[PDB]
C-alpha cells in the first residue's frame, strides 16, 4: 500500500474544502473533496455516454459517437437524443477536468511543493474549452464544437480544416507546430543527456552534471543548464498549446477565408506589388 | 507571486567554465564567448567554448553548400531582383526531378539536377553531424543515448527524402525545398493516400507528439515545483535520493496511482519523444508502397 | 497484409516496452509496505527489477538499486485509524521532528562535488571572483518574516559554481549566528528580502551547518524541508 519512504508524508492538512472529512487515501490515490467531485462528474459523464450508446444501437467503442446539436439550434438546449447528451457530457467533463486540477492543488499543499503542475494542466483545459465553448459561442452555435467519438472527432478536424483551404497557412498554427516539434526535440535531448551521464560507457564511473554541460558546449557551443532545461520544457509545451487555442479562436470568428489569402499583406505590399517575375509577379 | 522560479531574481557571474577534459582533444576547442545577461535570466549566461574538429567542419561546410545551392536557385527564380526575392521568398521552391527521370542522376540542373545536388550536401551534413554527436559523447566517456535518439529523427527524414522515393522508383516522390511548397506537398501526400488520419502509424505518431508535450509539461513543472529542495540536480538525486525525488514521486502516486523514479522518468521521456519519428517513419514508408488508400484499408481493418 | 503485420507487431513491441519502463521505475521505494512497516501482500503485477550498480565518482563508492531500504531516522507520527488509508498525526513538533511537508531524507552527510572534485556550492565571499551581475543585490538587506518582523540581514550568497547560480542566502540573526535560506523560498525586493514560509522567530530553528564554508546534502535536505514545512505549520503567525 505504501512506498518505503511514504509514511512520513501522509499527514493531515492541506485541504481547501471540507477540513479533514475527505482527507484520506484509497490505495495509492489521494481523495479529498475534489477527488469526490471528480468521481461524481466522471461517473455521471460515463453513464450518459452509455445512455447515448444505447440510443445509437452499438456497443462497439470505435463506432460510438455523441454529436452536439444541429446548427439550427444555435446556442440553446437540445433534446437529449438530438444534442442534449453532448451538452450535459461537456458540462461533466469540464467539471471533472477542473476538479482534477484542484485536487492537484490540495496535494501540492500537503506535500509542501509549488503549484506548477495544476497551473500547467490549466492550459490543456483552456485548449479544450476553446474548442467546445469559447469558439462555438463566438460563432453562435454549439454545432461548431467537435463530436465525442474516436474516429468522428478526426473527421471533424479534417472537415473544419479544409473549410479554410489548407489549414497549414494559418500563421498561429505554424507557430504552434514549431513549438510541438521543438518540444519533442528538447524532450529527446533532455532524456538522452541525463541517461548518458547516469549510464556512461562500460568501465566508467557515473558522470557529473559538469559532463552534461561540457557535452552540449562541445556539441553546439551552449548549455542552458539543469534548471533552464526544465524551465524550457514547461515553456515549450505550454506555448505550443497556447498558440493552438489561439489559432482556432480566430478561425471563423475574425477570419473567414482561405488562410493562404492572409499571406498577401506581404505579397502585394507597396514597394513591390507590381514588379514582374518571380512566382507572384 | 509566491515566487515561481521561471526567471531568476538575481544573476551571479564568475570565471568562464572551460569544461571537463577527459579524452577531449583540447586543440579543437574554441575560446569562450561572451556572457549573455539576457539568457542568464532563464538559463546559463556562458557562451562557448565549442568543439570543432574534422567532422564538425565537414558538417558545417556541407550544410552551408546545401543552403547556398537552395539560395542561388531562389535568386534564379527571382530573376536576380532583390525586391522580388523578398516578395516571393516563401513561394520559391527547389523541386525534385520530374517522374520521367526515374532514379537517374541524369536530370538537367534546372529540372531536378540541382535538387539532387542539394540533397547530397544535406545528406553529408546530417550524417557527419550524427557522427559528431556520437564522438563527443565518447570523448567524455558518456553513454550514446543522444546519438541513438537522433537516429530516430534521421529515420523519418531518410524515409521522406530517400528510402521511400527509391522504393517508389522515382526521385519526383521526394519533398521539395521550399517553405510553402513542402507544406503543399504534405497536404497533397495525405489526399493522394486516402487520408492519413486513417493511417494507424500516423495516429500513433500523433499520440507520442501530444504525449511529448504532456510529459515535458508534467516533468518541467514537477522539477520546478521541487526546486525549492534542489530537485533539478537530478544526477545526485539518482545517486542519493532526496526529499525532492520523494515528493515528486508521491505527488504523482497520489494523483494518478503510480509514479516514476528520478532516473526512470528520463527513460519515459526518451522513448516518448523518439517514438514520434520512429512510428511516423514506418507510416510514411508503408504509404504507396504497400497501401494506396488508408481510409479504404481501414474499413477492412486490414 | 504487410501493414496489418507491422501494426500488430508494433503493439507487441509497445507492451514489452511499457513493462520494461515500469519495472525500471521500481528501483526506488519498493517493495510496498503495510502502514506498520511490514511488506504488503499485494506488490502489483510487475516484478522488482534485478539490481544495477552505479559507480559514484570521486571514490564515493557504489550504489546498488534496488536494495534493502531504511529511513534511518525516527519518525514521530501516530496512526489515527485502525484501518489503512488515513492520515498519520505528528506526535510532537512536526517542524522540529521533520515530518509531513517538513520531511528530510537521510542523504549522505557530505557536500555534492563538481566535476573536478571541489565543493559544488560555496559562499560567494569564498568564490573568486563571483559577483552579482544583474538584478537586485540582496547583500545587507533586511530579512522579514510572514509576521512582518525583521529576522536578520543578508550577509552572503551561496553559489552553485558550475551552474553559476545563487542557491542560498546566508542570513545573520540577532544573536550573531547565521542561517541558510533556499533562494527559491525568498522574494527579493528593492528594500528587503521577504520570506513567506517563516515567522521571524522561527528562523532560529532552521538547522545549522557544521562548517561555515560548506553545506552537505543531509544539511540541505534538513534546511529545505524545514523552510517548506513553514507553509503548513507556521501559517498561524502569517499576518492577518
Ligand atoms: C512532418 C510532415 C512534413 C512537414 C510539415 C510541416 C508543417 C505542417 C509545418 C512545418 C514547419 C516547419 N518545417 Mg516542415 N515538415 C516536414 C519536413 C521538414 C524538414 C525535413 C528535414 O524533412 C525540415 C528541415 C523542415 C523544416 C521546417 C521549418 C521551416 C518549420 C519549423 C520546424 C521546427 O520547428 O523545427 C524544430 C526547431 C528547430 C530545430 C529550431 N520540415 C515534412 C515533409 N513542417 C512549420 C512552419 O512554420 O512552416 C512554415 C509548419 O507549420
Ligand atoms: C486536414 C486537417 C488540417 C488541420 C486542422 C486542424 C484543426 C481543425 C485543428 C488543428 C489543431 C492542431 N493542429 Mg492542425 N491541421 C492540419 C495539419 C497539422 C500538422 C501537420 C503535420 O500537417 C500538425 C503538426 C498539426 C498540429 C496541430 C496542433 C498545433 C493542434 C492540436 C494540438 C492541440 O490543440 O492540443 C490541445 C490539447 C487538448 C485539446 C487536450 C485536452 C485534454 C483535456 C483537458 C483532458 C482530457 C482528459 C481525458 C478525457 C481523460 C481520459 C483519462 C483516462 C485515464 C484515459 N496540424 C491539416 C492541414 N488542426 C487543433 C487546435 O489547435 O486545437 C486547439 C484544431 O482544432
Ligand atoms: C487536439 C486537437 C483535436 C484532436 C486531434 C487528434 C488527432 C488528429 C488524433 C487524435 C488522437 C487521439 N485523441 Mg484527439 N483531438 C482533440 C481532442 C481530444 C480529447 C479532448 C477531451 O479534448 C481527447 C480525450 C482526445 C483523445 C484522443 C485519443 C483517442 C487519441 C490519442 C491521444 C493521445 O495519446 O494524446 C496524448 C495523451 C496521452 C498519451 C495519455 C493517454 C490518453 C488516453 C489514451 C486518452 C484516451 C481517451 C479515451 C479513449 C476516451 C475517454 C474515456 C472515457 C472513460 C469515455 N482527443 C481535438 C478535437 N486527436 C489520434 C487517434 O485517433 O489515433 C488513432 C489522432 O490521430
Ligand atoms: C493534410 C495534412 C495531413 C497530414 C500529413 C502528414 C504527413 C505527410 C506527415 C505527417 C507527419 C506527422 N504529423 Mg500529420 N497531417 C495531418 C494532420 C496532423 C495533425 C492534426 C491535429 O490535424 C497532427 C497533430 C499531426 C501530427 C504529425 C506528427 C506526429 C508527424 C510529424 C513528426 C515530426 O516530428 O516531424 C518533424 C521531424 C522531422 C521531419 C524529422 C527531421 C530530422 C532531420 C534530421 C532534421 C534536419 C535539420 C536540418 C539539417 C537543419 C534545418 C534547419 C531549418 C532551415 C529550420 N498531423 C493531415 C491529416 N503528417 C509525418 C509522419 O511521420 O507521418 C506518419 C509526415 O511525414
Ligand atoms: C498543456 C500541455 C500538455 C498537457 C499537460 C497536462 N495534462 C495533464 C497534466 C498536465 C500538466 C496533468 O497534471 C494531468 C494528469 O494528471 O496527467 C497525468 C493531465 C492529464 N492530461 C490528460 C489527457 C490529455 N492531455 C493532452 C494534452 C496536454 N496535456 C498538452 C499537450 C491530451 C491530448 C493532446 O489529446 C490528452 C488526451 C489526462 C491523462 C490527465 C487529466 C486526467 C483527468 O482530468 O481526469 C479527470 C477526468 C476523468 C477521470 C474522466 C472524465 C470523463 C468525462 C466526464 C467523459 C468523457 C468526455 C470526453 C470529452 C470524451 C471524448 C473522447 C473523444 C475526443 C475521443
Ligand atoms: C525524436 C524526434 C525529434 C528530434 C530529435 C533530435 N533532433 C536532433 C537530435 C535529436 C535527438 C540531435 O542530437 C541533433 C542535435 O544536434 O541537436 C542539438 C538534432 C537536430 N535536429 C535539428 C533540427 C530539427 N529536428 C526536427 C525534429 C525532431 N528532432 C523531432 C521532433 C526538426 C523538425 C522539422 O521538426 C528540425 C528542423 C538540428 C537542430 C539538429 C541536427 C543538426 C544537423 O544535422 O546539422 C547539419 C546541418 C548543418 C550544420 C547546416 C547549417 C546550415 C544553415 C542552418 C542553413 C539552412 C537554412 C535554410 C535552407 C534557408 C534558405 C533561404 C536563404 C537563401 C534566405
Ligand atoms: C521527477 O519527477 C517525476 C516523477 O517522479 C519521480 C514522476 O513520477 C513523474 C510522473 C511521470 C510518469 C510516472 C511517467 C508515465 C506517465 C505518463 C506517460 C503520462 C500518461 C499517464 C496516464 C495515461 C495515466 C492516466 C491516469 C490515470 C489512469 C488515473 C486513473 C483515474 C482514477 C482511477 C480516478 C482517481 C480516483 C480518485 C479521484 C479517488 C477515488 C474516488 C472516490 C470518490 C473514493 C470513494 C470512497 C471507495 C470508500 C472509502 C471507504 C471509507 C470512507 C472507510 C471509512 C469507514 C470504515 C468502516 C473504515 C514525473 C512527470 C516526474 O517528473
Ligand atoms: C545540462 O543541461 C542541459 C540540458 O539538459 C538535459 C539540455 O538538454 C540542453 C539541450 C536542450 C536544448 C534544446 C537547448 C542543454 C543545452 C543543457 O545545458
Ligand atoms: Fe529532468
Amino acid at each position: 500500500a505504501l512506498l518505503s519512504f511514504e509514511r512520513k508524508y501522509r499527514v493531515p492538512g492541506g485541504t481547501l474544502v471540507g477540513g479533514n472529512l475527505f482527507d484520506f487515501w484509497v490505495g495509492p490515490f489521494y481523495v479529498g473533496f475534489f477527488g469526490v467531485a471528480t468521481f461524481f462528474f466522471a461517473a455521471l459523464g460515463i453513464i450518459l455516454i452509455a445512455w447515448s450508446a444505447v440510443l445509437q444501437g452499438t456497443w462497439n467503442p470505435q463506432l460510438i459517437s455523441v454529436y452536439p446539436p444541429a446548427l439550427e439550434y444555435g446556442l440553446g438546449g437540445a433534446p437529449l437524443a438530438k444534442g442534449g447528451l453532448w451538452q450535459i457530457i461537456t458540462i461533466c467533463a469540464t467539471g471533472a477536468f477542473v476538479s482534477w486540477a484542484l485536487r492537484e492543488v490540495e496535494i501540492c499543499r500537503k506535500l509542501g511543493i509549488g503549484y506548477h503542475i495544476p497551473f500547467a494542466f490549466a492550459f490543456a483545459i483552456l485548449a479544450y474549452l476553446t474548442l467546445v465553448l469559447f469558439r462555438p459561442v463566438m460563432m453562435g452555435a454549439w454545432g461548431y464544437a467537435f463530436p465525442y467519438g474516436i474516429w468522428t472527432h478526426l473527421d471533424w478536424v479534417s472537415n473544419t480544416g479544409y473549410t479554410y483551404g489548407n489549414f497549414h497557412y494559418n500563421p498561429a498554427h505554424m507557430i504552434a507546430i514549431s513549438f510541438f516539434f521543438t518540444n519533442a526535440l528538447a524532450l529527446a535531448l533532455h532524456g538522452a543527456l541525463v541517461l548518458s551521464a547516469a549510464n556512461p560507457e562500460k568501465g566508467k564511473e557515473m558522470r557529473t552534471p559538469d559532463h552534461e554541460d561540457t557535452f552540449f558546449r562541445d556539441l553546439v557551443g551552449y548549455s542552458i543548464g539543469t534548471l533552464g532545461i526544465h524551465r524550457l520544457g514547461l515553456l515549450l509545451s505550454l506555448s505550443a498549446v497556447f498558440f493552438s487555442a489561439l489559432c482556432m479562436i480566430i478561425t471563423g470568428t475574425i477570419w473567414f477565408d482561405q488562410w493562404v489569402d492572409w499571406w498577401q499583406w506581404w505579397v502585394k505590399l507597396p514597394w513591390w506589388a507590381n514588379i514582374p517575375g518571380g512566382i507572384n509577379g | 507571486a509566491e515566487y515561481q522560479n521561471i526567471f531568476s531574481q538575481v544573476q551571479v557571474r564568475g570565471p568562464a567554465d572551460l569544461g571537463m577534459t577527459e579524452d577531449v582533444n583540447l586543440a579543437n576547442r574554441s575560446g569562450v564567448g561572451p556572457f549573455s545577461t539576457l539568457l542568464g535570466w532563464f538559463g546559463n549566461a556562458q557562451l562557448g567554448p565549442i568543439y570543432l574538429g574534422s567532422l564538425g567542419v565537414l558538417s558545417l561546410f556541407s550544410g552551408l553548400m546545401w543552403f547556398f545551392t537552395i539560395g542561388i536557385w531562389f535568386w534564379y527564380q527571382a530573376g536576380w531582383n532583390p525586391a522580388v526575392f523578398l516578395r516571393d521568398l516563401f513561394f520559391f521552391s527547389l523541386e525534385p526531378p520530374a517522374p520521367e527521370y526515374g532514379l537517374s542522376f541524369a536530370a538537367p540542373l534546372k529540372e531536378g539536377g540541382l535538387w539532387l545536388i542539394a540533397s547530397f550536401f544535406m545528406f553529408v551534413a546530417v550524417w557527419s553531424w550524427w557522427g559528431r554527436t556520437y564522438l563527443r559523447a565518447q570523448a567524455l566517456g558518456m553513454g550514446k543515448h543522444t546519438a541513438w535518439a537522433f537516429l530516430s529523427a534521421i529515420w523519418l527524414w531518410m524515409v521522406l527524402g530517400f528510402i521511400r522515393p527509391i522504393l517508389m522508383g522515382s526521385w519526383s516522390e521526394a519533398v521539395p525545398y521550399g517553405i510553402f511548397s513542402h507544406l503543399d506537398w504534405t497536404n497533397n501526400f495525405s489526399l493522394v493516400h486516402g487520408n492519413l488520419f486513417y493511417n494507424p502509424f500516423h495516429g500513433l505518431s500523433i499520440a507520442f507528439l501530444y504525449g511529448s508535450a504532456l510529459l515535458f509539461a508534467m516533468h518541467g513543472a514537477t522539477i520546478l515545483a521541487v526546486s525549492r529542495f534542489g530537485g533539478e540536480r537530478e544526477l545526485e538525486q539518482i545517486a542519493d535520493r532526496g526529499t525532492a525525488a520523494e515528493r515528486a514521486a508521491l505527488f504523482w502516486r497520489w494523483t494518478m496511482g503510480f509514479n516514476a523514479t528520478m532516473e526512470g522518468i528520463h527513460r519515459w521521456a526518451i522513448w516518448m519523444a523518439v517514438l514520434v519519428t520512429l512510428t511516423g517513419g514506418i507510416g510514411i514508408l508503408l504509404s504507396g508502397t504497400v497501401v494506396d488508400n488508408w481510409y479504404v484499408w481501414g474499413q477492412n481493418h486490414g | 497484409d504487410l501493414a496489418s503485420l507491422a501494426i500488430y507487431s508494433f503493439w507487441i513491441f509497445l507492451a514489452g516496452l511499457i513493462y520494461y519502463l515500469q519495472t525500471e521505475n521500481m528501483r526506488e521505494g519498493y517493495p510496498l509496505e503495510n502502514e506498520d512497516g511490514t511488506p504488503a501482500a499485494n506488490q502489483g503485477p510487475f516484478p522488482l527489477p534485478k539490481p544495477k550498480t552505479f559507480i559514484l565518482p570521486h571514490g564515493r563508492g557504489t550504489l546498488t538499486v534496488p536494495g534493502p531500504e531504511s529511513e534511518d531516522r525516527p519518525i514521530a507520527l501516530a496512526r489515527t485509524a485502525v484501518s489503512e488509508g488515513f492520515p498519520h498525526a505528528p506526535t510532537g513538533d512536526p517542524m522540529k521532528d521533520g515530518v509531513g511537508p517538513a520531511s528530510w531524507v537521510a542523504r549522505r552527510d557530505l557536500p555534492e562535488l563538481d566535476g573536478h572534485g571541489h565543493n559544488k556550492i560555496k559562499p560567494m565571499k569564498a568564490a573568486a571572483g563571483f559577483h552579482v551581475s544583474a538584478g537586485k543585490n540582496p547583500i545587507g538587506l533586511p530579512v522579514r518574516g510572514c509576521d512582518l518582523e525583521i529576522a536578520g540581514k543578508v550577509v552572503d550568497i551561496w553559489v552553485d559554481i558550475p551552474e553559476q547560480m545563487a542557491r542560498f542566502l546566508e542570513v545573520e540573526l540577532k544573536d550573531g549566528s547565521t542561517r541558510l535560506l533556499p533562494m527559491q523560498m525568498v522574494k527579493v525586493q528593492s528594500n528587503r528580502v521577504h520570506v513567506n514560509a517563516l515567522s521571524s522567530d522561527l528562523f532560529a530553528g532552521i538547522p545549522t551547518i557544521k562548517s561555515p564554508t560548506e553545506v552537505t546534502l543531509l544539511e540541505e535536505d534538513k534546511i529545505c524541508g524545514y523552510v517548506a514545512g513553514g507553509l503548513m505549520y507556521a501559517a498561524p503567525k502569517r499576518k492577518s
